[PDB]
Formats: C-alpha cells, sequence, structure tokens
RNA sequence: GGAAGAAUGGGCCCACUGUCCCUAUCUACUAUCUAGCGAAACCACAGCCUGGGGGGCCAGGCAAAAUCAGCGGCUUGUGGCA
RNA sequence: UGGACCCACUAAUAGGGAACGUGAGCUGGCCUACUGAUGAAG
RNA sequence: AAUGCCGCGGAGCUAUCAUCUGCUGGAUAACGGCUGAACGCCUCUAAGCCAGAAUCCGUGCCAGAAAGCGACGAUU
RNA sequence: AUGUGGAACGGGGUAUUGUAAGCAGCUGCUGAGAUUAAGCCUUUGUUCCCAAGAUUUG
C-alpha cells in the first residue's frame, strides 16, 4: 500500500484509475504522479497518461477490468485511437453509449465479479459482461445507486462504506466470494473508491489516509507480504 | 518547539557568525547617525525627537552630578446641565499635603458673581465647604470647565 | 483551475437543488471570492462556490447561510473547446465549506467542468455529461 | 471615462497604418527586413492543438478565432538615408529604381489620367545616361548615413480591390554595416520581397492599422498598434495546396465559399493572425516584428494547425467546399 | 499578541489616533463642528485604547478555564494569583477609563468655544495617560507572561502518554531522548532539564507522549503534572548508583511519590545495569523499556505479475522542469512501426470522419470493392 | 469528428452550433439556429419537408484498431471511390423519380 | 435574473415585467441643411490663466486669421492643582 | 464593495479638503473655457 | 388594413451575454553595506562607491507645432 | 479624357424562407418558388457612356 495524492488532493481514485493489468493516469497535472506510478508498478504493468473526453476524472468515470475495460461515449474517438496506440494489444476497450456516463462511479469491476447499479441497461451489462468477461450482478451498495464509488473492490478484499450492515455486508460478500470489509478509508472519508484504489498485487490510496485505514487494507487486501 | 528552544540551538550551534562585530559595528556608528536624525527629520517625530534627547540629557547631568437660556458653567446642586453638574471636588489638604476626593457639601461664596454663588457654580477661586469629618470651606484653584475636574486647595 | 465561463445567476435568484438531502429550492445571497466592483451583482454558474438558503426542505438544514455549488444552468455558456452549452433548469448541491456534500447522490447528468474542479463531486456524480 | 494617455480622441490623420517605432539595430545581425503591410479581408475560425506545457489545457483541442489578411509580395522601388543629428533622425537623401510600378505612378498623382505622367520621367533619363550620380548618393548613403530604410509598394494588381494606388511605405533593414544594408538594397532593387522573407509562421508581430468608424466626441478611425497576437500560418495562395491542414488533407483554399464578406476571393500570401486586429475589412494593415524581447511560453510554443474552417461567413453557412457538399445534398435539378 | 511597553504603546495610541482622525480644524466654522471634530477626536482616543486592552483581555485566558494539568503548571510557574491579581487590574482601568471618556465626550457634548474644546481635549488625553503610566507593571507581567507561555507547550493528557520521573539524570531523560525524536538538553549539573520535554512516538499503530519530569519549582512542577495526566509512571532507579543517588534512596523517593503515581501503571528501571533493567551506561533496553510501558498503558485469484513478485518527474524535470516540460504520446505507445508512431494521422477528409470509417479489414475491402465495382460496372 | 444533426440531420463542424443535453443522459446537437428551434418546438423531421429524415421516408431518398501505414493510405483511396459510386446511383435515382 | 432600483395581476404569498443588473436595437418626429421669410431681450468698454494688489493694475505663463458643432463658468500628540 | 449600527464577500472596504464642498450636479429632516470638425497663408 | 396578426429572418448594429491583447531600461527613498578621514582608533559620509521600493525619469503607447523642419517627384 | 475603363441590366456562385402559382395525378413537377446587395463574390453575357466642362495656380 503506498499513499499520495493527485495535485493537492489526495482522492487518487477520482484522477487515476487501476487495473490488474493497466493504470490509467491524467495529463497536463504534476507529474509526481505518474514517476510515483511508473515507479511503483510501471515496470509491471503498463500507464497510460491519456484524458477521456479532455478530463482528468478518468478514474471516477471508466470502469473496466484486466481483461476489458469501457469508457463512456462522450469519449473522444481521438482519444480511443490514442488510448488503443497507448495500451497493449490482449487489452480490450469498448465504448459505452448507456443513460449511465460515470461507468467507473456506477459500477465497480473485479477481474472475475462486478457489481453494478441496478439502473444500469440490459445491453451495457451485456457488453459488459461480453467485454470483463466477468459475471455483472446488478444491486447496490449500502442504499446507495453508486456502487462503484462508495465501495472498492478488489480480488484479495473488498471495502464497503461503513454504515453497510453486517448481513448486508455478509451477503455482498458471499455474493462477490472475496472478503468485504465496511469501512472509511482517507481519515473518515465515506467515498471509499474515490479515495482508494488496489490491484492484484499493489494498492496506491490517498497520502492523507489514516495509518490504521492503510494497515486495515492491507490485512483486508493481503498485501502486506 | 518546547521551552526556551532558540536557547539550546545557539548552545548546540553555535552564533550567527557575524552578529557581534556588526552589532559592535552598529553601536559605533549610531553616533554619527543619531546626529544624522535631527539635520533632516522634520515635524512631530522630529519634535519627539526633540524634548526626548533632551529628558535623557537633563537626566544624565544628574547622574554624573550624583556621581439659549443656559448654565455654560459647572455647577453644584437658565438651565444647568446635569453632566455640568458636580458634587465631588478632589480638594488636597495644604498642611497634610494628601489630596482627597470630598463631596461638594455647598459653596461658599462665588467670587464671580452672587448670582453665580446663589446657582452653586463652580469657578476658579470660589469658597466651597467640604465635610472634614474623615480627615470646612476651600477655594478652588482651577477651571473644572476646562480641566473637566473639581481641583481645589484646601 | 477554472477559465472564464458565463455569469448568469445573479443574487436574489432562487435556484433548484438536486441532491438527496431533502432541500428543494435554494436562494442565493451572496458568491464567494468576487471583487469588489461598482454597482455590479456578483452571479453564479456551473462550479462555483456561493452563499445560499434553503428555502424549502428540512427544517434543522435550512436558516444556515452555507456554501453551494451550481451544477447545472439554463444561460448558453462557450466551452473551450468552442461548443455552447445550456441546460433545461438551474441546479445545485448542498455542500460544507470543506467540499462535501451533506446527501450521498445526485441526480441527472452532471456538467463535466463542475465534476473535474471538484473531484469528490464527481465520485457522487453517475451521470457526467 | 476611457485611458487619458489615448487622449485625444481625434480622427487619425494617417489613412494606413504607421510604424512609429522600430526595432533596434545590431550590425553583428544580418541584414533583415522589419515591417510587412498587407490588406485584411476577413476572418474565420479555426480549430487547433493546443500544446501549452503546466496548462490544464495541455496536449489538446482548442478553438480559436483567426483573422486573414492577404499580403502580396511588395515590389523595392528605393532606398532611403537617415543621418543621426543633435536635431533626431534626418533625411540626408534617396535613390529609387528605373520602372516604377505603374500603381506607384497614381500614389504621387490625384488624377492620374489627367495628368502627362510626369513623375519621375527625368530621373529615369539620368539614370540611364550616368549611373555615376546614383553611385555618388549611393556612396554618400553608405558613408555618412546611421539608418537605411528601403522604399517598398504595395503590389495591389493581384488583389481584388477596386483601389489601384499602390500604398507606398519605408522598411527598417536591420542587420550588418551601413555599406551591407545599401548593396543588399541595390541587389533588391525592382525585385520582389516575399512574405515569407519576414515571417516564418511563427512569429511576434505587432499589427498597426486605423480602427473602424462608428461615426459622431469623436467615436472610431483612431490610429491603433496591437502588441502580441502571434501568427497561426503564412500561407502561399499561389500553390493550390495553400490551406491543406496535414491532419485533414481535405484539399481546400482559404478563401470562404462564395468569397471572403465585401472582400472577395483571397489568391495570393495570405497570414493568420489570432484574435482579431484594429481596422475593418478590405482595409490596408502594417506588421512589424515586436519591439520587445520576450520568451514568454505563449510567445515561444510552435504551433501545428488541427483543421480550419472554410465554411460560408455569409449567412449561417454550413459546408466547407463543393467537393464535400454535392455528395451531402441530393441531386438538384441543375 | 505582542506586549507593549507603557510608554511605547501610548505613542502608538497617539499617532494612530492623530494619523486617522483630521487635525486642520478652522477657528472660523460652526461651534458644533468645532465640538464634532473634538469629540471625534476623543471617540478614536477612546476606541484605540478599548480596542488595545480587549485584545489584551481576550489573549489574556482564564486559569479555571485551562485543564488542570495546565492550569497547575502555570499556577507554578507563573504565580496565577498575582496573574489573575494584575489582570483585574488591567480591566479595572480600562472600565475607569471607558467612564472618563464617557464624561468626557458629555462635556464636550455642551461645548462653547475653541479654547475650550482644545482644553478638553488636552485634559481627556492627559488623564488617559496618567492612567496608562500608572498601569506600567502590569504591561511588564503580561510581557514575561506571553514569553512564558510562549515556551511553554501544548499538553494533551487526554492522548496516550508516557511519563518519566525520578532521580535527576538517572537515564530517563536519556532514554525519552532516544524513544522520542524529541532531543532534550542534559548537562551534568543537577535539574538540567529545569520545564517538562514532551515528545511524540509512534508504537503499535499509535501515539504515545514521552514527558519527562524534573529530578526529585521544577519538583514541584514535575509533581503536578504527574497528579492529573494519563500516563504511566517511568521511574528509573540508578542499579550502580552512577546518578548520584543511592538505591534506597531512589527506592524511598518512588515510594514517596507512590501518591502520585497511583491508578496508573508503574515501572521501576534500573538504571546502568513492572521491574525491567536498562543498561543506562550501555544503552541497552530501553527499547525493550519502552515496549513494555506501551503494552503496560495499552473464485478471484490475485493474478500478481512475475515482475510485481520480482522516473517521470526526474525526466521532467531535468529537460524543462514542471510547467516547461511536455510529455509527447507518441512515446508511449504501443505501435510496431516507430515511425509511425511518432507520425501523424488523417481524422476527417472531405467531410468524412475517416479515422471512424478506417478499419483493418478495409485494406482488403478496398481491393474486393474495386472488383466488385468493375464487375459491376462491366 | 463532425458530428449528425437531430433535425437537419446534416454535417455539423466544430464551433457552430448548439449542444443540448436531456435528463436521460441523451445529448442532442443542433446545426443551426432554425434547426434547434425546430427541435425547440418539436417539429417532426419526417413532418419537415427539409429534413432528410423526410426525404428518406417519404420516396424521396466503438472497438479501436491499431494503426497501419497501409491500411490508413488505402482508406483514403477507397473513401474517394465510394464517393464516386454512391453519386452515380443518386443521379440514377433522381432520373427514375423524374420519369 | 426578476423589484437586487407587462401580467390578469391574483390569492404576506404567487404570477408578471428593462424598475434594476446594463443597456442594446428599431421606427417616426424633432434636431440638421437648402429656399424664403425673420425677430426680441440685452449692450460703459471688452473678453486667455497663475500669484500679488477684477477683466482693465504689477510680475509671470504664453500669444496666428476666419469659422462650424456639443457643451462648462490661526490649527495637530502629552489634564489640572498643591 | 454589494444589501436594510449591523452581515458577508473581498486584499482593504483609510482619512480628508474644496470655510456656507460640489443646493444654480442632486435630494431628504455675448464672451471665454473644454471637446471635436474644417480652415487662407509664407 | 396609419408596419392588421404570427413564425423564421440574412447583411448591419451590439453584447465583462461573444472573442483577442494589455513592456522594459535606467536614477532613487527607506534601508543594507564597502572604501575612508574628520578624530594616528573607529566610522555607510565628510570626498566617493554598491545594492535596493508597485516610487521617480525615460522605453513603448497616442496626438504631430495648423508661424518647427527635412528628403524626393514634376513644375504651365 | 478609351480602358484585363465605367455603368445599367442579366448569368453563375453564395446565401434566407420553406416546396409556391400553375400543371396536374397526399404525391409528381418541387428540398421548389421568391428575394440575393441596396454596406456579398465574380463576369468572354446585351446595351449605351466617355480621348469632358468650369475655377484657381511661377
Amino acid at each position: 500500500a503506498l499513499r499520495a495524492q493527485f495535485e493537492n488532493s489526495n482522492e487518487i481514485g477520482v484522477f487515476s484509475n487501476l487495473t490488474n493489468s493497466y493504470a490509467l493516469v491524467a495529463l497536463g497535472g504534476s507529474e509526481n504522479f505518474y514517476s510515483v506510478f511508473e515507479a511503483e508498478l510501471g515496470d509491471v504493468v503498463p500507464v497510460v497518461h491519456t484524458t477521456i473526453g479532455g478530463t482528468r476524472i478518468i478514474g471516477r468515470l471508466t470502469c473496466g477490468n484486466r481483461k476489458g475495460l469501457l469508457v463512456p461515449s462522450s469519449t473522444t474517438d481521438n482519444e480511443l485511437q490514442h488510448l488503443r496506440n497507448s495500451l497493449p494489444d490482449p487489452v480490450k476497450i469498448q465504448r459505452v453509449d448507456e443513460r449511465l456516463s460515470a461507468l467507473g462511479n456506477i459500477v465497480a469491476c473485479n477481474d472475475y465479479v462486478a457489481l453494478v447499479h441496478p439502473d444500469i441497461e440490459r445491453e451495457t451489462e451485456e457488453i459488459i459482461a461480453d467485454v470483463l468477461d466477468v459475471e455483472v450482478f446488478r444491486q447496490t451498495v449500502a442504499g446507495n445507486v453508486l456502487t462503484g464509488s462508495y465501495c472498492a473492490l478488489s480480488n484479495q478484499g473488498a471495502l464497503v462504506h461503513p454504515r453497510t450492515s453486517i448481513q448486508e455486508q455478509d451477503e455482498l460478500s458471499s455474493l462477490l466470494q472475496v472478503p468485504l470489509v465496511a469501512g472509511t478509508i482517507n481519515r473518515g472519508s465515506d467515498v471509499i473508491g474515490a479515495g482508494l484504489v488496489v490491484n492484484d498485487w499493489c494498492a496506491f490510496a490517498g497520502l492523507d489516509t489514516t495509518a490504521t485505514e492503510l494497515a486495515v487494507c492491507e490485512s483486508i487486501f493481503k498485501l502486506q507480504d | 518547539p518546547q521551552n526556551e528552544y532558540i536557547e539550546e540551538s545557539i548552545r548546540k550551534h553555535g552564533r550567527r557568525f557575524d552578529h557581534e562585530e556588526r552589532k559592535r559595528k552598529k553601536a559605533a556608528r549610531e553616533a554619527h547617525d543619531a546626529s544624522l536624525y535631527a539635520q533632516k527629520t522634520r515635524g512631530i517625530k522630529a519634535k519627539l525627537y526633540q524634548e526626548k534627547r533632551r529628558k535623557e540629557k537633563i537626566q544624565m547631568k544628574k547622574t554624573i552630578k550624583q556621581h439659549k437660556r443656559m448654565i455654560t458653567k459647572a455647577t453644584f446642586v437658565f438651565i444647568r446641565p446635569m453632566a455640568l453638574r458636580q458634587k465631588k471636588a478632589n480638594v488636597t489638604h495644604k498642611e497634610l499635603g494628601v489630596t482627597m476626593q470630598l463631596p461638594i457639601i455647598g459653596v461658599k461664596k462665588n467670587p464671580q458673581s452672587p448670582t453665580y454663588t446663589q446657582l452653586g457654580v463652580l469657578t476658579k477661586g470660589t469658597v466651597i465647604e467640604v465635610n472634614v469629618s474623615e480627615l470646612k470651606y476651600a477655594q478652588i484653584t482651577n477651571n473644572p470647565e476646562l480641566d473637566g475636574c473639581v481641583n481645589a486647595l484646601l | 483551475t477554472k477559465y472564464r465561463m458565463t455569469l448568469g445567476l445573479p443574487v436574489q435568484a432562487i435556484m433548484n437543488c438536486a441532491d438527496n438531502s431533502g432541500a428543494k429550492n435554494l436562494y442565493i445571497v451572496s458568491v464567494f471570492g468576487t471583487g469588489a466592483r461598482l454597482n455590479r451583482l456578483p452571479a453564479a454558474s456551473c462550479g462555483d462556490m456561493v452563499l445560499a438558503t434553503v428555502k424549502k426542505g428540512k427544517p434543522d438544514l435550512r436558516k444556515k447561510i452555507m456554501p453551494a455549488i451550481v451544477v447545472r444552468q439554463r444561460k448558453a455558456w462557450r466551452r473551450k473547446d468552442g461548443v455552447y452549452l445550456y441546460f433545461e433548469d438551474n441546479a445545485g448541491v448542498i455542500v460544507n465549506p470543506k467540499g462535501e456534500m451533506k446527501g450521498s447522490a445526485i441526480t441527472g447528468p452532471v456538467a463535466k467542468e463542475c465534476a473535474d474542479l471538484w473531484p469528490r463531486i464527481a465520485s457522487n456524480a453517475g451521470t457526467v455529461v | 471615462h476611457g485611458s487619458l494617455g489615448f487622449l485625444p480622441r481625434k480622427r487619425a490623420s494617417r489613412q494606413r497604418g504607421k510604424v512609429k517605432a522600430f526595432p533596434k539595430d545590431d550590425a553583428s545581425k544580418p541584414v533583415h527586413l522589419t515591417a510587412f503591410l498587407g490588406y485584411k479581408a476577413g476572418m474565420t475560425h479555426i480549430v487547433r492543438d493546443l500544446d501549452r506545457p503546466g496548462s490544464k489545457m495541455h496536449k489538446r483541442e482548442i478553438l480559436e478565432a483567426v483573422t486573414v489578411i492577404e499580403t502580396p509580395p511588395m515590389v523595392v522601388v528605393g532606398v532611403v538615408g537617415y543621418v543621426e543629428t543633435p536635431r533626431g533622425l534626418r533625411s540626408l537623401t534617396t535613390v529609387w529604381a528605373e520602372h516604377l510600378s505603374e500603381e506607384v505612378k497614381r500614389r504621387f498623382y490625384k488624377n492620374w489620367f489627367k495628368s502627362k505622367k510626369k513623375a519621375f520621367t527625368k530621373y529615369a533619363k539620368k539614370y540611364a545616361e550616368s549611373t555615376q550620380s546614383i553611385n555618388r548618393e549611393l556612396e554618400r548613403i553608405k558613408k555618412y548615413c546611421s539608418v537605411v530604410r528601403v522604399l517598398a509598394h504595395t503590389q495591389i494588381r493581384k488583389t481584388p480591390l477596386a483601389q489601384k494606388k499602390a500604398h507606398l511605405m519605408e522598411i527598417q533593414v536591420n542587420g550588418g554595416s551601413v555599406a551591407d544594408k545599401v548593396e543588399w538594397a541595390r541587389e533588391h532593387f525592382e525585385k520582389t520581397v516575399d512574405i515569407k522573407s519576414t515571417f516564418e509562421q511563427n512569429e511576434m508581430i505587432d499589427v498597426i492599422g486605423v480602427t473602424r468608424g462608428k461615426g459622431n466626441g469623436n467615436a472610431g478611425y483612431m490610429h491603433r498598434t496591437q502588441l502580441n497576437s502571434k501568427i497561426y500560418r503564412i500561407g502561399a495562395g499561389d500553390d493550390a495546396k495553400n490551406a491543406s491542414t496535414d491532419f485533414d488533407a481535405t484539399e481546400k483554399r482559404i478563401t470562404p465559399m462564395g468569397g471572403f464578406v465585401r472582400y472577395g476571393v483571397v489568391e495570393n500570401d495570405f497570414v493568420m493572425l489570432n484574435g482579431a486586429t484594429p481596422g475593418p475589412v478590405k482595409r490596408v494593415l502594417t506588421l512589424r516584428k515586436s519591439l520587445l524581447t520576450h520568451t514568454s511560453r505563449k510567445a515561444l510554443e510552435p504551433v501545428s494547425l488541427k483543421w480550419i474552417d472554410t465554411a460560408s461567413k455569409f449567412g449561417h453557412g454550413r459546408f466547407q467546399t463543393p467537393a464535400e457538399a454535392k455528395q451531402f445534398l441530393g441531386t438538384l435539378k441543375k | 499578541t505582542p506586549i507593549p511597553d507603557v510608554n511605547t504603546f501610548l505613542d502608538v495610541v497617539l499617532s494612530r489616533t492623530q494619523r486617522k482622525t483630521p487635525t486642520v480644524i478652522r477657528s472660523g466654522f460652526k461651534i458644533s463642528r468645532i465640538r464634532g471634530f473634538y469629540g471625534r477626536k476623543v471617540k478614536f482616543t477612546q476606541d484605540t485604547i478599548t480596542e488595545k486592552l480587549d485584545s489584551i483581555l481576550q489573549e489574556f485566558p482564564k486559569l479555571n478555564d485551562i485543564h488542570p494539568f495546565h492550569a497547575d503548571l502555570l499556577n507554578i510557574l507563573y504565580d496565577r494569583d498575582h496573574l489573575k491579581i494584575a489582570l483585574s487590574q488591567l480591566s479595572t482601568a480600562k472600565h475607569l477609563v471607558e467612564n472618563v471618556a464617557r464624561d468626557y465626550i458629555r462635556l464636550l457634548k455642551y461645548g462653547d468655544s475653541l479654547y475650550r474644546c482644545k482644553q478638553l481635549k488636552r485634559a481627556a488625553l492627559g488623564r488617559m495617560a496618567t492612567i496608562i503610566k500608572r498601569q506600567k507593571s502590569s504591561l511588564e507581567f503580561l510581557e514575561q507572561v506571553r514569553q512564558h507561555l510562549s515556551r511553554l507547550p501544548a499538553i494533551d493528557p487526554n492522548t496516550r502518554t508516557l511519563l518519566v520521573c525520578g532521580y535527576p539524570n538517572v537515564g530517563k531523560s536519556s532514554f525519552m531522548n532516544k524513544v522520542t525524536r524529541a532531543q532534550v538538553d542534559v548537562q551534568p549539573y543537577a535539574f538540567t532539564t529545569k520545564s517538562l520535554f514532551v515528545g511524540h512516538f509512534d508504537y503499535k499503530y499509535l501515539r504515545w507522549q514521552v514527558i519527562d519530569t524534573p529530578g526529585i519549582t521544577i519538583e514541584m512542577q514535575s509533581i503536578t503534572a504527574m497528579a492529573h495526566l494519563r500516563s504511566a509512571v517511568l521511574y528509573f532507579m540508578d542499579l550502580s548508583e552512577m546518578c548520584g543517588y543511592s538505591v534506597a534512596a531512589q527506592v524511598k523517593l518512588y515510594h514517596s511519590i507512590k501518591p502520585l503515581f497511583a491508578n496508573k501503571v508503574t515501572i521501576l528501571v534500573l538504571n546502568k545495569i513492572k521491574v525491567v533493567q536498562t543498561s543506562c551506561v550501555q544503552d541497552i533496553g530501553v527499547m525493550d523499556v519502552r515496549t513494555t510501558a506501551c503494552e503496560a498503558l495499552l473464485a478471484r485469484p490475485a493474478c500478481i505479475p512475475d515482475s510485481v513478485k520480482t522516473l517521470a518527474r526526474d525526466i521532467e524535470a531535468a529537460n524543462g522542469g514542471a510547467g516547461v516540460y511536455n510529455v509527447e504520446l507518441r512515446d508511449k505507445y504501443i505501435l510496431q512501426d516507430p515511425s509511425w508512431k511518432y507520425d501523424r494521422m488523417p481524422e476527417l477528409l472531405d467531410g468524412k470522419n475517416v479515422a471512424d470509417f478506417v478499419d483493418p479489414e478495409i485494406e482488403a475491402k478496398l481491393l474486393a470493392l474495386d472488383e466488385e465495382e468493375e464487375r459491376l460496372e462491366r | 469528428r463532425v458530428h449528425t444533426c437531430y433535425f437537419c440531420s446534416g454535417p455539423v463542424y466544430p464551433g457552430h452550433g448548439i449542444m443540448f443535453v436531456r435528463n436521460d443522459s441523451k445529448v442532442f446537437r443542433f446545426c443551426r439556429s432554425k434547426c434547434h428551434k425546430n427541435f425547440k418546438m418539436k417539429r417532426n423531421p419526417r413532418k419537415v419537408a427539409w429534413t432528410k429524415a423526410y426525404r428518406k421516408a417519404h420516396g424521396k431518398e466503438n472497438v479501436p484498431v491499431r494503426y497501419d501505414r497501409n491500411v490508413i493510405a488505402t482508406t483514403l483511396n477507397a473513401m474517394k471511390r465510394v464517393s464516386q459510386v454512391h453519386a452515380k446511383r443518386e443521379r440514377l435515382f433522381y432520373k427514375k423519380r423524374l420519369a
């Protein structure tokens, strides 16, 4: 687990997207964040510096996995062409034209199990299942439609809002087939997805995240070893 | 930091290398600077320089030697304003040499005019009777209309 | 930061709240960070922090001079790409000075200028258009 | 009220912009020009990548309004000599060329046709008779004078303008010794100097001209000089591939469909300027290399155009060229 | 706020009054205008004095309102009773000045002539100056109090803390200096640490405040702090008696100080070797003692890559630095041909989005379409 | 990329026109002011003679790919050939419509 | 935007509006010119400003005809008495 | 500075004068200037 | 139908409702110093010098003397 | 004051409105018709105009 901040904000998840095989970074911002990502997992997985739709909210607006990556249809075709050039050939990128523009904030996807907002269109869910090659379940996290932003998903564990019930958390963990912990990061911030990003082997959290929260996240994700 | 935090940094790191000769240099050339002060400045800050220079000059000389129908004046109880009315006077005893704020029991006579004496107007030189039990007529040695206080001598 | 963008929400205006916090209608009082201009009422627009009072909603929340961020605008303003944008109504969010909203969701599309400027607003956004 | 400095608000005494300030000479530098004078035709808008380092809009797409100024190559017709004196710059003498362009002769005459065209006739013969006298004057210029300006005029024939009078003006020749400037002026007699000589598709130029007139204090028709105003492109309309942005290809010409409003069709060398310029359409403008030396990033960055718009400025046009228009529209009876 | 001298404060107040209010009043104006001018100057003088007094009162805290540890230390190290007396004297002086100003303003309300106003204006200033001059020692005490308060630390008894007290120079300060990043100077002279030193420390993801205490005014301050503090005692007894105090003397001192050590975890540190032996000379066991004291006070597999199992900022800084460095996206591309990666592409031609209508299969489709078109034409 | 007008159904170049988004996350681009007002008044494009929708339905008419030099070069020539072939069919269609 | 200075008006509220932000545009007339006709008040003499004794005086600054159009005229920061 | 001593922004919302400030800019309890437009003449 | 009513309406006008642009050299005050007497020391000062304020004066920006002037073309 | 001259018209291009009247059989003519510079662009289009009158100038 590495703690860092983008510009002057520790909300790394909004400004960057981390997958199990690729990393998404913003363009025109602080070069230190790109250097930190390159030093952490650049030599292991690719890190692409590009903006979707000309914005630095690519992390909080785009959703994807190691198998496939989904971007909003509003993204420029020129941006899509650059993404394919940067991304490896085995990485699948598909444009999603759905009633929900924020793919990342609405749906959080893991390498095997994905949970999406109940309002997602059937065609988008079929496209997401076809692209990510994972099971997609339309449910809610802590009674919030923005499951992809208020909750964090990872292969070795999951993070949920601290207000989630134990029975609901147990049901979600059983459904996701992975351990789940309900809590807050970035010193009590309830946007776990916006405030934390964890990969299969590495995790990147905000620079202002509490040590106890960082220790809890490392144990939950088994990133200590 | 804690306690006299700059007093162990000096203890552990040392002093500004060139502070002492700078302060020695400042303590020397200030003599020329002081004279240049009086030859350039003007106004109140120059006036404030003047008497403060002489104050320490004479003090130094001492140590080396040792080496509408209304009342326009304050009254005691036309129209006499309540604010202008006064009942306490800081009359100073002559033999005792102690100034005490005594109540104005009454006014004996006002030298300005008998009408002022009838009105009990407090004026300089007017005779006023004040109780001396805690210690009698007394003459006002000041003008309360300008001084703002009933200053008198027993 | 944020570039020059058309201001069309002057003081003494009623503006609609689009979160689940229970607030419905918002009354503008003053605009943060306004210059000392002569005879020019400060205005508001998407992504701008202003002082507003909840006209209707939860009684405890209202009667408080609190910062508000506008997220929707009727007026047509130019985006730096060269296209003009306008929305069906004026919508804002209930937010503390730190930059956190009491509510936990937003309704309808969200201007990317508001979303990019305030990262947690984008976190709460589900439709950014 | 407005600025106190720009007072009085009286109408300009010059129809065409006059360059009062010129870049400082440097003999170490080679001989080069400093000022240009073209014609403002109109404006369009272009699409361009914005490669501004450190900005939030870094390495992405931005739209910028541009102005189109036709700049046909001038004809150098003469040189003048200037002497630095305790009373300022004084004109020592002036030498010209032999075959003056006929538009220049229109400048000297208010009623050309009625006149017997007697301008410079005896000067022409005395040059052909004895070039020694001219050589002596050029000897005077190269020896005594300190600031040298060449006489240049707009060649208005190839422009689509009703006016037939050439706008004559002087351009400083900065660089080299005095004799070097005169020799450069001599070898450039009677020939043409292109716009590409002075500006290089990315340079720091100051546009000068007389602003338009709003009618009656006076409101409009004053002399003005805008600073900054970076160049975006120096086109060459003589090439049929003049606009032809590399990103879009889309074979086209700078002239908007139906021609520039109240100007016509631009055919010759033209310059693209960001923002706006003083003065209305079909008016002569004057450009000059920026006086100061600033390496601000907004003045040093390179520019590679993405796409320019050649739509119909007349009305709400929506078509770039008839080649791309015809197949979209259904085949009409004509 | 800083505490100025009595003479300096009067001059600053007088200068500020003259600089802000006008000082040019011709005698030919109305009596009310002269009366208004004199009153405004007096009112400004009263306001400036009132603002200074209020700022002093606001800056001065309340001993009762302070925490029990802070108040006891303040009383011991600053004579809170004397400080309270001085503050009340200043408050009484401020009230007396306000009453005098109100009386002067009321007298000025019935002004008659310019000389009467001028005499009244001088009289008010002189009375205020005498009151300010009389309140001279209070300023000196306040300045000393401010300096002592500024040097004083911020006690946080709510958080976890470790109090080290006992015989002077028994190595407790050295252990505290080693445990926490705070470094308090130690000298061979006894009672070198006149004031307590607090050093933050981290242990088991918890913040511990290592606070040293004077060996046993300094002893009284150390006792008062230990009296009201949620911290564990760290009584260090010199086993080798190298601190100058005998083992029996240290034990007797620890027994006497046990009333303050009650309701807390007591650690018996055998210096210069809970009873913990710590070799002060050998600097051994300090970490173990600190740890003991801290303890006493208290199907989705992860596809980890082989590279994971087994900088950009520097590059940008070296070339042009931040804000002057342009990163080219062509380099960070997986294009097979390096020339193709560094070259541009056709975006839109002839009114058609070519980039949106060009596919890899078009290489063979175009040839097939050309053959199909020829067949259709034929 | 030049978008297609919602009402006018024509090419929309960057800069001109306006963009209108809806509550259902549907964004409509208007080619010109008249087209924007036409969509403002909810005029049916199939009921508008000057709209390509009526012209069509009245008898009157996502995965990015890796770039290749050869593919790009042939794409431009094919587009020109496609336009030439398509234009001829319309001329025949217009002749049939007139006849 | 909607009282921050037309609506139909309705029941403090609601609606409404260039009152305002912040003015912009248009039309008509007046204004303007040309032709003709054609006054009266008013008038010691006139008419550039600073300073000194106002426009006329003294010492300065300046100073180019004829005209058209909008349009002005001593006092300060320190109380008194013994 | 915006609003009825106040309550917020802002970097601050400094003090005055034009002796009856500007009541012949403002309200309540001919000629000479200035701005512009032409202009005969060495 | 004194511009009957309504929709759109180019060109013009205008929009801090739309866009563009808004410098760079010297001499200074406070002040920091250097050399250095007066005054065999010392001393920013006396003779001198260096640095230094959104300050001052120029550079640029506009007007161009209608009684300032120049180069040049023709000259019944 | 005889010319890639000028002008009036007209053609083409460009544009606004919305598909005319009429022929007809909603549809076809017909994405037509009308207007298009009076402060748009161009003119191998037809026409006439002109190598002119007066005033002051060493």
